[PDB]
RNA sequence: CUGGUAGUUAUGGCGAGAAGGUCACACCCGUUCCCAUCCCGAACACGGUAGUUAAGCUUCUCUGCGCCAAUGGUAGUUGGGGGCUUCCCCCUGCGAGAGUAGGUCGCUGCCGGG
RNA sequence: UGGGGCGGUCGCCUCCUAAAGAGUAACGGAGGCGCCCAAAGGUUCCCUCAGAAUGGAUGGAAAUCAUUCGCAGAGUGUAAAGGCACAAGGGAGCUUGACUGCGAGACUGACAAGUCGAGCAGGGACGAAAGUCGGGCUUAGUGAUCCGGUGGUUCCGCAUGGAAGGGCCAUCGCUCAACGGAUAAAAGCUACCCCGGGGAUAACAGGCUUAUCUCCCCCAAGAGUCCACAUCGACGGGGAGGUUUGGCACCUCGAUGUCGGCUCGUCGCAUCCUGGGGCUGUAGUCGGUCCCAAGGGUUGGGCUGUUCGCCCAUUAAAGCGGCACG
RNA sequence: UCCUAAGGUAGCGAAAUUCCUUGUCGGGUAAGUUCCGACCCGCACGAAAGGCGCAACGAUCUGGGCACUGUCUCAACGAGAGACUCGGUGAAAUUAUAGUACCUGUGAAGAUGCAGGUUACCCGCGACAGGACGGAAAGACCCCGUGGAGCUUUACUGCAACC
RNA sequence: AUAGGCCCAGGCGACUGUUUAGCAAAAACACAGGUCUCUGCAAAACCGUAAGGUGACGUAUAGGGGCUGACGCCUGCCCGGU
RNA sequence: GGGUAGCGGAGAAAUUCCAAUCGAACUUGGAGAUAGCUGGUUCUCUCCGAAAUAGCUUUAGGGCUAGCCUCGAGGUAAAGAGUCAUGGAGGUAGAGCACUGUUUGGACUAGCGAAUUCAGAUAAACUCCGAAUGCCAUGUACUUAUACUCGGGAGUCAGACUGCGAGUGAUAAGAUCCGUAGUCGAAAGGGAAACAGCCCAGACCACCAGUUAAGGUCCCCAAAUAUAUGUUAAGUGGAAAAGGAUGUGGGGUUGCUUAGACAACCAGGAUGUUGGCUUAGAAGCAGCCACCAUUGAAAGAGUGCGUAAUAGCUCACUGGUCGAGUGACCCCGCGCCGAAAAUGUACCGGGGCUAAACAUAUUACCGAAACUGUGGAUGAACCU
């Protein structure tokens, strides 16, 4: 059914304090639970042993009690001696942030790269909390004396090193994967078609972005991302063509969506994830204008982008949700920012025009004559570059059209000085 | 780990003591029952705790009253 | 699929001795899937063959689940010795004897209903085969 | 023929449709008396019989419900013998439950009156 | 007591396991008891429940009233099971049998104990008789002996009469709950330790098992710039191995030396390099994946007792496992 | 403001004390889980069971240099004492009897001796240690015995001594 | 032939000394110094049933017991419980 | 040269030393301390022959009473065992939905949704039903040899595996704990290569006699290179699953065909017309909407390849040559792949086998300490 749970929280000199425990409501809203009391305390410094002081200790106790609640969760990531002391003094279960959102990301796993991330990073954040929790069994006290025939080992080295085992295993596996990865990414990087990148904070917009694209301008457009509100849906990468209609070709990528105060464990699964971003050509990044805190968002998503390793990519910063608001006019361009609503024809075509305004900068003219007989290269210049006129001549067809430096060397034979 | 159960009762040895067809001397225990599983009879009686017994010398005999009921009497 | 309550958490696991009861008939749809062989069948794998056999038909037709879950079972973790009671219940399974439909689908053509069908199958750890009523 | 009183696993019950009579039985009339109501002569008790078969009661007809119930087959199984043992197969004897053919609108005894 | 310790439990009652007589084990699955009632006991007479529909002021889905349907869908002091509507359920009148001496004969049972009982005598309660009554619908509500206290008694009473003191009958004093109760009276450390024993029983290695583990597969939604199967593959399903974490306690306690390294190797192939090949998202270069293949080869240092690991610098390459972790 | 007899002061701090932990940053090295210097979220420092410093001293413990070298790469040669052959003298631990192969299997689940195969003329001398679960010591570990001894205390019952 | 290798930095203990004869030489013990407490002389304390002794042929600048351990700077709050 | 002596002394303190001995010296005595523990316990033959369980226990590897063995003696309205006939008590297997829990799809619905109904499921702790077996009696039935009471002497209280029925465990274990039968224990002989517990079968002694059981009959190695009819090509037999597959044999349906089928060969395979739309194009063959008509034997507004569009190739379909079969599905038998480990072939005991393998039927022989033959020894009961 559904658990019964506390959200506990200590100021701790954060800046607004209030949104980071509103969002926590809204991470265990999304994992099946229900906030029914939160605590929180205005202390400038965090406790070291049970993270909220002696008295707050009770208080939460008495809360749990009085509302009838199955397990407490922490704001902020706990430590091993806190979680035994907190556990012990509560008599109750505890769990902390960094807990819920593995629990988040395990249960919408459906590709096993995801299930594999994340069961690495769930062992790695249980490694250092199984001493104390395995120290009671290995801590009977009464074990024996000197008895020339044993493991010359103590048990706790040998429980240190079987779990350390299986971490490597694990992570190998993880590589061999990413390895078989990179196979698929060779016919892309031996052509040479540019790529462009959507990032930003979730629920932002990005993925009705793309299915616009893709709709506009898409050969088979019925291949359609998901899209909805709930929380962190799309947890997977998605490539599709788009063709303009001055002929010219790239390929748009969407990626997972993410959230402040993220564990440094699934950070790595995160930078595994977002390497098609680090090689992109073109960055976009999607804000929610209408939401008020959408600046900070911003700063925290930078963050993210410095922490992964995509730097010096181009970026335009796109503000969704334009409509939703009043008094606006949009779609608009100032500076490298973007104003428009996803879920428009003309804010996509004024997105798409900036689009081929930023890549497509070295389509100059030239002219060409194809003779007739010695033809099928007039079919070539029509699929793979926009025309402006052609003639019929009597010596053959007199094609002016702009064109990539690519196609220039190739077609040097067919080019007319003036 | 407990199993919190573990407890029972010591077996109270119920069910028939003498045969259908047996000749039987007064005050005998025929059956041992909890309530009127079978009813007494002709010469039989019924004690306090429900026991049947048979209160002449002669033959029991298992007989069926109406439809759905069972008794136990004892002739000479 | 989960019984909402039950008068017991633990249960024998009981046997799978002889034909199937009763069940062995298709009687709302027009084909079934029969098995063969006796098996444990579990809620995971009733619920992975009917989504595979309800996609395949793109919500077309109406299907029908014969058998439902009623038993539990329970176990025990890894270090534990013997004894000290009896373990934690885990899952829901149905015992299946062979002879037992626990599959019908109706409203769509042959084509469909026996590709259907062998596409369940293939999520069963029992030997099956598909009758037509 | 009827009134009383017994026996018998509802084949005897429930339901429906009709005939009959103060000879018996009953409803019915009344509350002085014995007796009675957590109040009520409704019941119980007592004192009579104008009307009545309207009901109970008695007699006849219905399978609608209920109940009783084969034959064959099948499940299971004692003993003997085999497999490829979540279990299965063969020989011999025993043999259901469900379903059905069919049965049923009771049958016997004693006493007093017509 | 699936080593011992920690935790839990120890007496009695009811059900399942228990394989259609009785009985039947496990640190198997579920619940109760250490009382209550002066009527909730005895007897005589009388009668019948839960719920629903309909109709009506406060009144409402449900309080009291009226009709109909209604085999028990209620109740039975309390847990469960077996019973009970000729009540064992519910009312009213009178009462104390919730009596004294016993008891043919049975059930249960190692013993000690426990259970049922017609009938006889004394004196009664209720009924007009017949008759019923030695507690409660049945089955839990309990503790031996020794030693003391209280009441009774035509018993004894150390020369004799008494007395002191005993006996006999009735009754009282136990979380003696480790509940057949060692004493009226009792907790810990031993790495400073000792003796008698045991592979009846743990720690190393062997054996069995294979949940877990490592490897290999089946189906195919999806990913892969179109495109299930170049390369991957969710939800589910099937095996092989015996190197991991475990289970068991079969050899060894009148001794089977236990980690890492050094010296010396040898074997398997699920192949790290080198040799041959098919497919490719194989133009070339550089690669990916699978099939054949065990002939030979497969580095020196910094840190840590370390195995492992991280780092430095190389190499064609810096394989993974078995041999009592050789 | 609540509670307390009162709420850990100075100084020091990943420490002979820090589980997480190879904490983080810096130094030193090509590379430094150890070392040195800082930081302070002290699991679980702290003021005569003293806190923090400190010249001189140490067959103390720890980290780094110069010099030096068979410690090492990677071993070679030479001297003497045993070993070896000859003459003299001459023990011991141990031992059920033995004409005492190998592989795969079997079996109280690890076989010289059992099965099926494969090898193998009889007797010695100099060497090496894989096995004889090799020898030595009725396992010190572990459990058991209504075994023992030493020690403790607000276990029980006592005794000395003192008031 | 016989006859100191040296230097830089850190923990611990001030130092010379003592110790598990036969596995541990030390960071453990001692120590000079500090402080608390008891003791008026037939002293307290200790041996012994006692007599008799040590203390001491001493007399509070002396003698017994507890803790700390050169030296420098210091040694905070609590008398509810025992 | 002297002093301190074991309920003690000495200790710059380590349980350190007090004659190679110290968490309490050595010697003699109490003393043959006590030891529910381990070891040992000495001549022969004859008859019988267990237990490894219940209850209580400061009990758990000890004991006591009962159960099971042996020796002696008694009494009968013969009480013991098997089958047959007859009568009973009892709710398991199976089944069912009448109650109680769990549960699926409709109709209808008090208001997505409680009740009523229709159909369909499920149960160790559900039952309107209900066996086979087992149990208790009766009999005068038939057969067969114990049963009980009293007394003397015990040992046993660690059990193991195999089949069947359950729990626990993972529907693991040569695991653990009960019920039921067997064998071992305490049982040799024959067969499973070897191999307590599986299969056959119970050794009084002797024989250079016979017949059989399980298992076998090419050689090791005794006996069939047996008989008849089929199957398999893997060394399957002699190891392993989900899945995959024109292996092979036997059946049962169905389409076309000597007025010529299937396969190949020869010839044709056309015209409005490049159908319309879209596109720079789109000509059958990028894509969308249409799929008509004519000649004719048929010939698609096109089956695939090809161009940039064409062009070009090919197919569907028809006539011609030869003249016998050919193509779809269902059931059953035996085989195939999936299939990898460490000293040496090493997953038939070996050689070897194409039967010396498998299926069905048949008949001889071998094969034990079983049973029989001949000769000895010996116990009991009952007779003369
Ligand atoms: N009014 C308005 N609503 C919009 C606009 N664009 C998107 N939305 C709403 O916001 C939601 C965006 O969801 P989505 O784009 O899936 O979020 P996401 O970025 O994929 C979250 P994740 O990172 O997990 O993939 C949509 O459900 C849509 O209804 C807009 O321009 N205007
Ligand atoms: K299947
Ligand atoms: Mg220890
Ligand atoms: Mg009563
Ligand atoms: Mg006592
Ligand atoms: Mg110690
Ligand atoms: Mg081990
Ligand atoms: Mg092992
Ligand atoms: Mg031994
Ligand atoms: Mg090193
Ligand atoms: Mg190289
Ligand atoms: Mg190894
Ligand atoms: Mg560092
Ligand atoms: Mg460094
Ligand atoms: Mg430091
Ligand atoms: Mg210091
Ligand atoms: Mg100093
Ligand atoms: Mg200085
Ligand atoms: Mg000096
Ligand atoms: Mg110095
Ligand atoms: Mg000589
Ligand atoms: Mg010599
Ligand atoms: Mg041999
Ligand atoms: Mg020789
Ligand atoms: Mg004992
Ligand atoms: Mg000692
Ligand atoms: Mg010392
Ligand atoms: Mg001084
Ligand atoms: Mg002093
Ligand atoms: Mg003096
Ligand atoms: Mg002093
Ligand atoms: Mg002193
Ligand atoms: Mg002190
Ligand atoms: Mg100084
Ligand atoms: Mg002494
Ligand atoms: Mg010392
Ligand atoms: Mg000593
Ligand atoms: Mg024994
Ligand atoms: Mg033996
Ligand atoms: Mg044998
Ligand atoms: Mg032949
Ligand atoms: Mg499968
Ligand atoms: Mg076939
Ligand atoms: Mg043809
Ligand atoms: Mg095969
Ligand atoms: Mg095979
Ligand atoms: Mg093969
Ligand atoms: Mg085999
Ligand atoms: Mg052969
Ligand atoms: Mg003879
Ligand atoms: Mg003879
Ligand atoms: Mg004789």
């Amino acid at each position: 059914m559904e658990k019964k749970v506390l959200i506990v929280g200590i100021s701790q000199k954060q800046k607004d304090f209030d949104y980071s425990m509103e969002e926590l409501a809204n991470l265990a809203a999304a994992n099946n639970m229900e906030v029914v009391g939160e605590i929180r305390q205005n202390i400038d410094r965090e406790n070291r042993a049970t993270y909220v002081g002696k008295g707050k200790v009770d208080e939460i106790k008495g809360l749990a009690e009085m509302q009838d609640a199955r397990l407490i969760i922490f704001n902020d990531e706990l430590s091993p001696s806190q979680i035994r002391n907190l556990e012990e003094a509560l008599e109750l279960d505890v769990m902390d942030r960094t807990g819920l959102i593995l629990a988040i990301f395990a249960n919408r796993a459906k590709t096993k790269e995801a299930q594999l991330q994340v069961q690495i990073a769930k062992l790695q954040y249980e490694l250092p909390r199984i001493f104390g929790q395995g120290e009671d069994m290995d801590q009977q006290s009464g074990k024996g004396g000197l008895s020339n025939r044993g493991s010359g080992e103590k048990k706790i080295e040998t429980d240190r090193r079987t779990i350390k085992h299986q971490i490597r295993h694990l992570q190998k596996e993880l590589d061999m994967l990413v390895d078989d990865r990179e196979v698929r990414r060779r016919k892309r990087k031996k052509n040479e078609i540019p790529v462009v990148s959507l990032v930003g904070y979730t629920n932002a917009g990005k993925s009705t972005t793309m299915n616009g694209l893709v709709r506009a301008y898409s050969e088979t457009a019925d291949k359609q991302v998901f899209e909805k509100d709930m929380l962190f849906a799309t947890l997977e990468t998605s490539v599709r063509e788009i063709v303009l209609p001055d002929n010219k070709q790239f390929l748009l990528t969407d990626t997972v969506g993410f959230v402040s105060k993220l564990p440094h464990q699934l950070v790595k699964a995160f930078r595994s994830t977002l390497e098609e971003a680090r090689d992109a050509d073109l960055l976009i990044h999607v804000v929610d204008y209408s939401d008020p805190h959408y600046k900070t968002m911003m700063k925290t998503t930078e963050e993210t982008l410095k922490v992964v390793g995509v730097e010096d990519v181009p970026v335009i910063y796109a503000y969704n949700k334009a409509d939703l608001l009043e008094d606006e006019m949009y779609p608009k361009q100032t500076g490298n920012t973007i104003i428009f609503s996803a879920r428009e024809e003309e804010s996509l075509e004024f997105l798409t025009e900036v689009i081929r305004k930023e890549l497509f900068a070295s389509y100059e003219k030239a002219t060409f004559l194809i003779p007739f007989e010695a033809g099928q290269v007039v079919a070539y210049l029509n699929e793979h570059a926009d025309i402006l006129e052609t003639e019929y001549l009597e010596n053959g067809t007199q094609i002016v059209a702009e064109v990539s430096p690519a196609d220039l060397q190739k077609l040097a034979e067919y080019q007319v000085a003036e | 780990g407990s199993t919190s159960n573990g407890r029972d009762s010591e077996s109270k040895r119920l069910g028939a003591k003498r045969a259908d067809g047996q000749f039987v001397t007064g005050g005998s225990i025929l059956y041992r029952q909890r309530g009127t599983k079978i009813y007494p009879g002709t010469n039989v009686g019924r004690g306090g705790d429900d026991t049947l017994f048979a209160k002449t010398d002669g033959v029991v005999r298992f007989e069926r009253m109406g439809r759905d009921k069972k008794k136990v009497s004892v002739y000479p | 699929l989960v019984p909402k309550r039950v008068k017991y958490r633990r249960e024998f696991r009981g046997n799978m001795r002889g034909r199937a009861k009763g069940g062995t008939e298709v009687a709302f749809g027009e084909y079934g899937l029969q098995a063969v062989e006796a098996s444990w069948i579990t809620n995971r794998q009733i619920e992975a063959a009917r989504i595979a056999m309800t996609r395949y038909m793109k919500r077309g037709g109406k299907v029908w689940i014969k058998i439902f879950p009623h038993k539990s079972y329970t176990s025990k973790p890894i270090g534990v010795r013997m004894g000290k009671g009896k373990g934690a219940p885990e899952g829901w399974v149905s015992p299946v004897k062979r002879g037992k439909i626990m599959f019908e689908i109706a409203g769509v053509p042959e084509d469909v209903a026996r590709e259907a069908l062998r596409l369940a199958a293939h999520k069963l750890p029992v030997k099956t085969k598909i009758v037509k009523r």
